[PDB]
């Protein structure tokens, strides 16, 4: 019902970051959530989801061997831990929500996702 | 405004869906539902629903898909104890449901 991320910020190439929603609310069971992320000036683009259960996880090419998708069903809270990052993964990053599907991870499609966070921003330097 | 609207899928050699008021007042576990959230379709069947209603629930929200929504929304399968947070958001807290009638 309610998302709020936390934990961008400013990174060296390289790097490492953290990144964690909450939901909040009025919930009533489990939801599919994953995590989109809009660089500067473009459009939002899937990274990663995770089923109601977090017993499934479901990564885009460019996250594959970098990121881990998590959540904490006691908690209500779903983590994005980002290695390695490089430039180009410079972007506000957004947890949202797919609160119609009943089963399985999320799609990678943007507008299956009817529940947004406020989003987190995210650079990655060069230095 | 999107629409939303429920059909009660009950029957055997004949199976009706009959529209009926949004809400779990109108549902049973022997007959199968579907939530039309308008972007979003959700066909429920209850733990006692036969096929013919299972079968039925299934053309109805691939006709109300394809055919009055130019095939562009999602149908999601739930039974009972799997139901999605939409649905819940829409109805409430799932209450008991009494058993279905003949």
């Amino acid at each position: 019902v309610q998302l709020q991320e936390s934990g961008g910020g400013l990174v060296q190439a390289g790097g490492s970051l953290r990144l964690s929603c909450a939901a909040s609310g009025r919930t009533f069971s489990s939801f599919v959530m994953g995590w989109f992320r809009q660089a500067p000036g473009k459009e939002r683009e899937f990274v990663a989801s995770i089923s109601r259960s977090g017993s499934v996880t479901r990564y885009a090419d460019s996250a594959k061997g970098r990121f881990t998708i998590s959540k904490d069903n006691a908690k209500n809270t779903v983590s994005l831990q980002m290695d390695n990052l490089n430039p180009d993964d410079t972007a506000v990053y957004y947890c949202a929500a797919d609160l119609h599907r009943p089963y399985g991870p999320g799609s990678q499609r943007t507008d299956d996702y009817d529940t947004w966070g406020q989003g987190t921003q995210v650079t990655v330097s060069s230095l | 405004v999107v629409v939303q609207r429920l059909f009660q899928v009950k029957g055997r050699r004949v199976v009706r869906a009959t529209e009926v008021p949004v809400s779990w007042e109108s549902f049973n576990n022997g007959n199968c539902f579907i939530l039309d959230l308008g972007n979003n379709i959700h066909q429920w069947c209850g733990s006692n629903s036969n096929r013919y209603e299972r079968l039925k629930a299934t053309q109805v929200s691939k006709g109300i898909r394809d055919n009055e929504r130019s095939g562009r929304a999602r149908v999601h399968v739930s039974e009972e104890g799997t139901e999605p947070e939409a649905m819940l958001q829409v109805l409430g807290p799932k209450p008991a449901l009494p058993a279905g009638t003949e």
